[PDB]
């Protein structure tokens, strides 16, 4: 129950249960090609009434950093704001855009602030942080514990194990940003309980030009198994 | 909770934080006359992990020191920033590098205050420190989650520490320990303790501390520089099997 | 620009005896060259044995006496007795040093009875340095009254004289004689002379007129 | 359990402490208030537990401003406190905006202070409901009631306490929108005498207050010559 | 049964049992009586000693030259509230140079004691007071309760075995108004005597009296100053 | 009223204060003896581990030139108490130029420990301290402090695992005869530490202070000499004369 | 246990936050909101049990700004607090930034406020839902809803209250045909939904209707003499 | 109801405050006696080893040259309250330039017990001194309750010692005789041979300050027993 308490085995139980809230959110894919990084996720609604052009699971932090998550969107909107502030603090001091690793460190610090006090629960989200700094792509994975991992490809959320084996068997380097989007959508198609439309998913890419959330037209283009 | 004694004068949260380290990766240190080294195992083993960083478990604290950690990693990232702040405060205050024992006392005074002051959890992290100073030379220390540091000549923290300790007791040759000897011993202790056999070079991390022309040096051996260390081990224990 | 002080005139006097104590004052209140009122006595009864005089800035004279009256009640609550003259004096010494950097512009004289019935006169500075005396003057005419008291009470610069102790009837005539003369050369000394006599039987009051010029 | 804190929900979205705080108002003596055409009239069933208490003790009608009155039912210390808050609200309103506070606004400001106690573990909810009443030439007559939950609604007639049902069943008979205050006094006293039960509890005192044209927007205790002239009508209408 | 360990908890019947339990701490102190004529207000107490060879506990306290209290309950709460009253009266003399009315003091006392009934981490004041005073409206007798409630009274007795004194006072209220001081004090003493066993009686050691009026500050008569007021009591049989 | 809070019991006890003393009944034995111009304390060693530098296992710790200290119990609480006493030893020369006395700093340490028995959210210091030192007038002093904030003065005392057995030894042995010279004041501590020791001599660490000298920790070249002298004086008396 | 304080459960769920969605249905009323091509409408029922209440004070529609209007559903005292906070935020937005707050932003500000109550154990969540409406510069009319948990989204139509599933079935059945949306069609759709799920044959006194249009962006609460005009047209066809 | 000082019993009781009283009987016994010639204080020390210097056991202490205290209960509470009394007696001198009375020292020291620090003080104190009103003896309790006493016994054997004082006490005594009576009572509630290190003794006369007896003065009264 309590968070400032170890078990005799030496485990933190509320953190393990906060990860269970990440393991039940919508899937999210991440692939790091040679000249870019892809972020894709399932954005599916419970009715035809929900306007999908109003909320976004893929969000920018800067011109060259972007996010997705698996789990709780209320928790996501806090870390989006915090990351956007920390990037601006870094810019205000150094007048250089923040590297993708320092943001992950400073954001895992925020996630760790919520693991040590009583009267606060941890975040029920994991993040995937894409970037393009120093002529190289980056992809990280921040957890509620305050721990981050650099990946070449991974998947979070529902069926995050088979979706990762699929990448282990269907991913290599010597790719580019267009061969990776096809692989990410194919990795999302495993868990898609229905017809995949341009409005049921959400895609964002980063490259030399910076981060951009693709449009439904571009999604419908590659949804035809095209490129 | 940590602010409560047992009738037998015990503190069980402090023991559970210490039990929370066997789940962590193995890290050992070996002192020598030419220098001092660390050797961690990378349990971050996966076909899709990138390994962008210089080092994942060896953290540099100063121009004359590094450390390795085992336990909760968020706590480690906290303590590694606090260490770097203590060092620079000493430098700002005296304009001389901090000795390799004042830093350990300063961090252990932080770790002790979490076993004593209300609603906060003890840091589930043990640490090893290697460094040089102009008072006692090359040193090796070992912290515990209770705020208890100790000087060592060779120790091990994390998974299967009690076995590596017994090996070091039976193969350390105090007074005649060079750095090649220490690495040759490390590749042995780290192979007779790892569950995954054959000791891939992808699954370890080694750092040496030495001196050159009155300057301190902290290097990290590359892949090809550790392949040689591995190849000169099966040859050594294949010759200890020839005499049948 | 705003200066927080102003001198409202005032003159006070006290004499001690073996069985009594007098504390006297004028009743004029002034403001520059003008006169505020001609009925404003500077003497205040604290206990059955103790009287205080206050002269200087009138706002501080009003504040400090209320503070003293509020401290007496607290003493009586905590200790179940009334205060002595020396205890009130030593307390006022701290109340005044509480404002060492923004002082009470007040010239104070306490007059009462010791713990064996003898007279007692304590004279203060605005910052709390106090001094037991036999007679002291304070206020605007203090420079004018003390020589004649030094002569006719201390018997100073007078040889082959009868060093007789001062009785009450002599002290009262002397007290009236000094204000009758200070009203002739000092412009702040004014209309009436209040005299509060302290004795074992209680505290009296007497009003005597002076010239209104 | 699920009924020990106001920071706690039940599996059906209920907060039982706030309801238990209303159970305390249900167990208190009855007060009523009726909005007339040109004012408001309060009446309280004031119980005298002992003959040693003076006539005037435990006043349950409060003046919160020179144009606003207040009648309470429940815990009385809580009511005195809430009166003290309703007074500083109206005080600060005049201090900041320079005119008498309206009652729709005062009701909201007190309702929120009451609602704030339904959210925390360190405090309980208030144990008193109460009516406010005012009259102004512009705003007219007004009557609001505020519950422990923090709800606030306007009224033409209202009751709080034990005999709430019995009293509103008599107030709906009144055509209050036609009448004046001196005629509704008789009705207020008649209802309080109808709902009072002499066997369930001992003798009682009748306590009345007014606000309207006949007081010029000044909340007043009713004079004695009129309170007696209404208590008499109450006795003579008990022949029924 | 299990809505009792905290004051911020209601019961399903709409009650707070910690307050009801604090009210039971007044029944543990010795008995006090209060009564008033149209000119004077009187408090008589019965003091109690811990060891026989010690002094009797003091029951009546001076608050100002026109207000005084008699206490039944916990000593510490009484010592805190008395020091509250004293400063609230000094604060009124400092600003206005007038004595604080008694209604405006007991209202403040109620406002003060209401907080522990509602916020957790503080105990309800387990002390009851009878407050006798005199102001521009005549004499007053006020009861104060651990429930943060207060009453204006013609007379009242509180403490152990106080129902006897209350029953006495309830049938002599019609006389207290035109009574002089001696008769009023004697009614108080007889109501107090009705709280004792038949074995015991009133004595100089165990009786304190407090009186305030128009031409009389609040004085206290404790041991030998009481014997004028005892002379006159009929030696009751049983 | 039971464990887990510093409240009270029906008997009038505070069990969280006793359970901290139970931690002082778990460390290594530490003795102290007061003489005339020498004062000696000794502490059992902590079972060295074949690969450890014993420079950092300091059980005996000086606070100033005239005062010294030895502790038993939790090892980390000792360091904080000792640093906070070392600071006061200098703040006392700042506030008044005179040096500190043994009772002053013992009282300060005891107040610091008392301060941690007052609140929840604070855990008592699980140590005791033998605080030996000197004064102006050269009066030797010895005090003993417990977690509860209590301090007394002693002619000789012990703390740790075996104090209940060394107290009987010093009861039977401590007189004015065994403090004739320094070498007899040290032999008493050696014999007392022998009653719980490994029958060795390498498991012993003794320090001494004189009116002239500063603190002086001994080397095994003298500990061995004293232990051999004591073994010889016991082979001759207990065996060869009875 | 895992249901009293806001901790996580083994399956990663927060039950005290789910139990605050159940308080929305304690008031016993249902709200409906519908969006058009030039309009946006909110609708709710106005149930007075007593004739002694003044019907003017019994409302669940509120004016946040001149251009934004709300309907609140759930516990009545929580709604006034959330509405006053919405008004404070809308006012400070314009004080700081110099233009009127959108609905897209006010909604997420309220949601950000509500999420802190789930992440900090100081205060309870509010047992209230909130539907806003407003006309945007480029986006057009907007319908936004927010939850006790801090979830928010835009809608073409939605409901809040007891009859919310059987209202969102009606609405999703009518929305697919994609007729020429208008003011009159919008209000008729809302009233028909609330009539079908309740089966009550409404009066003008039993409902209150707030509207906002591109012609007049000012939120206005309708009169009984203007609801009757739309009610009569329903019985015809 | 038993644990916590903010919780009333159904009968209106504070059991933690009573358990603070019960912590006094775990302390050794002390006796104080009034006399018109002065006040006496007499205590047991309870030495646990011959190695401890018994002068380091402060069970009677000087508060000022005219007031002396004797305590029983917890050591820490006693240190706190004794420092309070010493500081107050000198603040009084600084302000008013006179000697605080024993009643007022007791009143000011009892006001800390009126503070829930989160725990009642587990210590009772006897205050013996000389004032304008002559020799006075007072007794402070963990409840902050204080009262003047002519003779009082606190601690372990307070019941029997009090049941003896009520017989050997009269309001005409001398100080040499009361000192004899106190030690005779102390003899009977000890399973250890009364001697000049197992007890302390102090007096406060009008024309003499606080004075703790010595081994010589103690043995010269132990002899006549």
């Amino acid at each position: 129950f309590s968070l400032t308490t170890f078990s005799p085995s030496g485990k933190l139980v509320q953190i393990e249960y906060a990860l269970a809230a990440v393991a039940g959110g919508a899937p999210s894919v991440g692939i790091k090609a040679a000249n870019g990084v892809v972020l894709a996720t399932e954005k599916k609604q419970k009715s035809i009434l929900y306007d999908e052009r109003s909320v976004h699971k893929v969000e920018p932090i800067t011109k060259h950093i972007g996010l997705v998550y698996s789990g709780m969107g209320p928790d996501y909107r806090v870390l989006v704001h915090r990351a956007r502030k920390l990037a601006q603090q870094y810019y205000l001091v150094y007048q250089e855009p923040i590297p993708t690793a320092q943001l992950v460190q400073r954001v895992a610090s925020v996630m760790q602030e919520y693991t040590q006090s009583g009267g606060v629960r941890p975040f029920g989200v994991s993040l995937l942080i894409c970037g393009w700094n120093e002529g190289r792509p980056y992809l990280f994975q921040s957890d509620p514990s305050g721990a981050y991992f650099a990946w070449k490809a991974t998947a979070m959320g529902k069926n995050y194990v088979n979706g990762k084996t699929f990448l282990e068997k269907r991913y290599n380097e010597d790719l580019e940003l267009e061969d990776a989007i096809h692989t990410a959508i194919l990795t999302l198609k495993e868990s898609f309980e229905g017809q995949m439309t341009e409005d049921n998913i959400e895609v964002g890419i980063c490259n030399e030009a910076g981060f951009r959330r693709l449009t439904p037209t571009e999604v419908k283009d590659y949804l035809a198994a095209i490129a | 909770r940590t602010t409560i004694f047992s009738p037998e004068g015990r503190l069980y949260q402090v023991e559970y934080a210490m039990e929370a380290i066997g789940h962590a990766g193995t890290c050992l240190g070996i002192l020598a006359n030419d220098g001092v080294l660390l050797a961690a195992e990378r349990r971050n083993i996966h076909k899709l992990l990138d390994e962008v960083f210089f080092s994942e478990k060896i953290y540099k604290l100063n121009e004359d020191m590094a450390c390795s950690v085992a336990g909760i990693t968020s706590d480690a990232n906290v303590l590694t920033n606090e260490l770097r702040l203590i060092a620079q405060r000493y430098l700002l205050q005296y304009q001389e590098p901090i000795p390799c024992e004042q830093l350990v006392t300063a961090l252990c005074d932080i770790k002790q205050a979490y076993t004593q002051f209300g609603g906060k959890r003890p840091f589930g992290v043990s640490l090893l420190y290697i460094g040089w100073d102009k008072h006692y030379g090359f040193q090796l220390y070992q912290s515990d989650p209770s705020g208890n540091y100790g000087g060592w000549k060779a120790t091990c923290i994390g998974n299967n520490s009690a076995a590596a300790v017994s090996m070091l007791k039976q193969d350390y040759k105090e007074g005649e320990m060079t750095l090649k000897s220490a690495l040759a011993l490390a590749i042995k202790v780290l192979n007779k303790t790892m569950d995954v056999s054959k000791l891939s070079a992808e699954k370890v991390e080694i750092a040496t501390l030495t001196r050159e022309n009155g300057k301190t040096v902290i290097r990290v051996l590359k892949q090809k520089e550790v392949e040689q260390l591995i190849k000169k081990h099966e040859e050594e224990e294949a010759k200890a099997e020839r005499e049948k | 620009r705003f200066s927080p002080y102003v001198f409202n005139g005032g003159t006070i006097l006290a004499i001690a005896g073996e069985d009594f104590a007098i504390v006297a004052s004028d009743t004029r209140l002034s403001e520059g060259f003008s006169i505020h009122t001609r009925d404003s006595p500077k003497c205040y009864k604290l206990t059955d044995k103790t009287v205080i005089g206050c002269s200087g800035f009138h706002g501080d004279c009003l504040t400090l006496t209320k503070i003293i009256e509020a401290r007496l009640k607290m003493y009586k609550h905590s200790n179940n007795k009334a205060m002595t003259t020396g205890a009130i004096a030593a307390m006022l010494s701290t109340i005044l040093y509480s404002r060492r950097f923004f002082p009470y512009y007040v010239y104070n004289i306490i007059g009462g009875l010791d713990e064996e019935g003898k007279g007692a006169v304590y004279s203060f500075d605005p910052v709390g340095s106090y001094q037991r005396d036999s007679f002291k003057a304070g206020g605007s005419a203090s420079a004018m009254l003390q020589p004649l008291l030094d002569n006719q009470v201390g018997f100073k610069n007078m040889q082959n004289v009868e060093h007789v102790p001062l009785s009450l009837d002599r002290a009262m005539r002397l007290v009236k004689d000094v204000f009758i003369s200070a009203a002739e050369r000092d412009v702040y000394t004014g209309d009436a002379l209040r005299i509060c006599i302290v004795t074992k039987e209680g505290i009296r009051e007497e009003t005597v007129s002076l010239r209104k010029d | 359990g699920y009924d020990l804190s106001a920071s706690t929900f039940s599996p059906d979205g209920r907060v039982f402490q706030v309801e238990y705080a209303m159970k305390a108002v249900e167990n208190s003596s009855t007060a009523i208030g009726i909005r007339c055409k040109d004012g408001v009239v309060f009446g309280v069933e004031k119980l005298v537990l002992s003959k040693l208490y003076e006539e005037g003790s435990n006043k349950r009608l409060f003046n919160v401003d020179r144009h606003v009155g207040m009648a309470v039912a429940g815990l009385l210390a809580d009511a005195r406190s809430l009166a003290d808050i309703a007074r500083e609200e109206a005080s600060n309103f005049r201090s900041n905006f320079g005119y008498n506070i309206p009652l729709k606004h005062l009701a909201d400001r007190v309702a929120m202070y009451v609602h704030a106690y339904t959210l925390y573990s360190a405090v309980r909810p208030f144990g008193c409901s109460f009516m406010l009443g005012s009259y102004s030439v512009n705003d007219g007559a007004q009557l609001y009631m505020i519950d422990p939950s923090g709800v606030s609604y306007g009224y033409w007639g209202c009751a709080i306490g034990k005999a709430r049902q019995a009293a509103k069943t008599e107030i709906e008979k009144l055509q209050m929108k036609e009448m004046t205050c001196r005629d509704i006094v008789k009705e207020v006293a008649k209802i309080i005498y109808i709902v009072h039960d002499e066997v369930k509890d001992k003798a009682f005192e009748l306590e009345l207050s007014w606000v309207g044209e006949l007081t010029n927007g000044r909340h007043e205790i009713v004079p004695k010559d009129i309170r007696e002239e209404a208590e008499k009508y109450a006795k003579e209408s008990l022949k029924e | 049964n299990q809505y009792d360990n905290d004051v911020t908890v209601w019961s399903p019947q709409g009650r707070i049992h910690q307050i009801e339990y604090a009210m039971e701490a007044v029944k543990q102190g010795s008995a006090t009586v209060g009564l008033k004529s149209k000119t004077h207000a009187v408090l008589v107490a019965l003091k109690r000693a811990q060891s026989e060879l010690a002094a009797h506990q003091k029951k009546i306290l001076h608050v100002d030259n026109h207000i005084g209290i008699s206490i039944a309950g916990l000593t510490a709460d009484a010592r805190l509230l008395c020091n509250f009253m004293r400063q609230e009266c000094l604060d009124s003399r400092f600003v206005f140079d007038r004595p604080l009315p008694v209604s405006r003091l007991v209202s403040l006392i109620g406002s003060k004691t209401q907080i522990p009934t509602q916020r957790y981490g503080r105990r309800p004041y387990g002390v009851g007071l009878l407050i006798a005073g005199y102001d521009d409206m005549g004499p007053h007798i006020f009861q104060t309760c651990p429930s943060a409630n207060y009453f204006d009274c013609r007379a009242m007795s509180i403490g152990a075995r106080s129902q006897s004194a209350r029953t006495y006072l309830e049938r002599h209220m019609s006389e207290f108004m035109e009574c002089n001081l001696n008769e009023l004090v004697k009614h108080g003493l007889r109501a107090l005597r009705e709280t004792l066993p038949a074995e015991q009686d009133l004595t100089t050691k165990n009786v304190s009296i407090g009186i305030v009026g128009k031409d009389l500050e609040f004085t206290i008569y404790d041991d030998d100053d009481v014997s004028p007021f005892l002379e006159g009591l009929e030696e009751r049989p049983q | 009223y039971d464990r887990a809070i510093t409240v009270f019991s029906p008997d009038g006890h505070l069990f969280q204060v006793e359970y901290a003393q139970e931690a002082v009944k778990k460390g290594s034995t530490a003795v102290g003896v007061r003489g005339r111009d020498i004062v000696v304390l000794g502490v059992e060693k902590k079972s060295v581990a074949k690969l450890q530098d014993e420079r950092t296992v300091r059980k005996i710790c000086a606070l100033d030139d005239n005062v010294c200290m030895a502790f038993a119990g939790l090892t980390a609480d000792a360091r904080i108490v000792i640093n906070r006493a070392r600071v006061e030893c200098q703040s006392h020369r700042l506030t008044v130029e005179d040096p500190v006395t043994v009772e002053y700093i013992t009282r300060y340490i005891a107040s610091l420990k008392q301060r941690y028995t007052q609140s929840n959210g604070r855990r008592p210091f699980g140590i005791s301290a033998l605080i030996v030192g000197f004064d102006f007038d050269g009066t030797p002093r010895l005090y003993q402090t417990d977690p509860s904030g209590t301090y007394h003065a002693w002619k000789a005392n012990a703390i740790g695992r075996g104090a209940k057995s060394v107290r009987e030894f010093l009861e039977k042995n401590y007189t004015d005869e065994a403090i004739e010279t320094d070498d007899l004041t040290i032999k008493l501590v050696i014999k007392a530490l022998l009653e719980v020791v490994q029958s060795g001599g390498k498991n012993i660490e003794l320090a001494v202070m004189r009116r002239d000298q500063s603190l002086k920790i001994l080397n095994p070249e003298e500990i061995e000499k004293y232990v051999a002298e004591i073994e010889k004086e016991k082979e001759e008396n207990e065996k060869k004369k009875q | 246990f895992d249901r009293h304080i806001t901790i996580f459960s083994p399956e990663g769920r927060l039950y005290q936050v789910e139990y605050a969605f159940k308080a929305i249905n304690q008031g016993g009323l249902t709200s409906v909101a519908v969006r058009g091509k030039d309009c946006a409408v909110i609708v709710t029922q106005k149930k007075v049990p007593d004739k002694l209440l003044d019907s003017s004070t019994v409302t669940h529609l509120f004016k946040i700004t001149e251009n934004i209007g709300c309907v609140m559903t759930g516990m009545t005292a929580d709604s006034r607090s959330q509405v006053q906070r919405a008004r404070y935020e809308a006012a400070n937005w314009k004080y700081k930034y110099g233009y009127e707050i959108p609905v897209d932003m006010l909604c997420k500000r309220i949601a950000d406020i509500s999420q802190v109550y789930t992440q900090n154990a100081e205060m309870r969540p509010l047992g209230c839902c909130m539907i806003l409406i407003g006309i945007d510069e480029e986006q057009g009319p907007q319908v936004y809803k927010c939850d006790p948990a801090g979830y928010y989204c835009g809608f073409k139509a939605t409901a809040a209250g007891v009859k919310q599933t059987e209202s969102t079935s009606f609405l999703e059945k009518k929305v697919k045909k994609k007729f020429d949306w208008t003011f009159e069609q919008t209000v008729e759709t809302a009233i028909t939904c609330l009539s079908t799920v309740l089966s009550i044959d409404f009066k003008p006194s039993e409902i209150e209707v707030g509207v906002v249009t591109v012609e007049n962006p000012k939120f206005r609460i309708l009169t009984e003499a203007e609801i009757d005009a739309h009610l009569v047209a329903l019985a015809e066809r | 109801y038993d644990r916590g000082v903010n919780t009333f019993s159904p009968e209106g009781r504070l059991f933690q405050v009573e358990y603070a009283i019960e912590a006094i009987k775990l302390g050794s016994t002390a006796i104080g006696i009034q006399t018109s010639e002065g006040v006496c204080l007499a205590v047991e020390k309870r030495i646990t080893s011959p190695l401890m210097e018994p002068s380091s056991i402060e069970k009677i202490v000087e508060i000022d040259a005219h007031i002396g205290c004797a305590m029983s209960g917890l050591i820490a509470d006693a240190k706190t309250l004794i420092d309070k009394a010493r500081v107050e007696t000198q603040n009084h001198w600084f302000t008013y330039n006179e000697t605080m009375t024993v009643e007022s020292v007791t009143q000011a020291v009892s006001n800390l017990a009126l503070q829930f620090m989160s725990r009642p003080f587990g210590v009772a104190l006897l205050f013996g001194g000389v004032d304008e009103k002559g020799p006075q003896l007072f007794h402070m309790d963990p409840s902050g309750t204080f009262v003047q006493c002519d003779a009082r016994a606190i601690g372990s054997a307070s019941e029997g010692a009090q049941s003896s004082l009520q017989e050997v006490y009269h309001k005409s005594m001398t100080l040499k005789e009361a000192i004899k009576s106190s030690l005779i009572i102390l003899k009977q509630v000890m399973e250890e041979k009364l001697n000049a290190t197992n007890i302390e003794l102090a007096t406060v006369q009008p024309g003499q300050n606080f004075h703790m007896f010595t081994k010589e003065e103690l043995e010269e009264v132990i002899k006549d027993i």
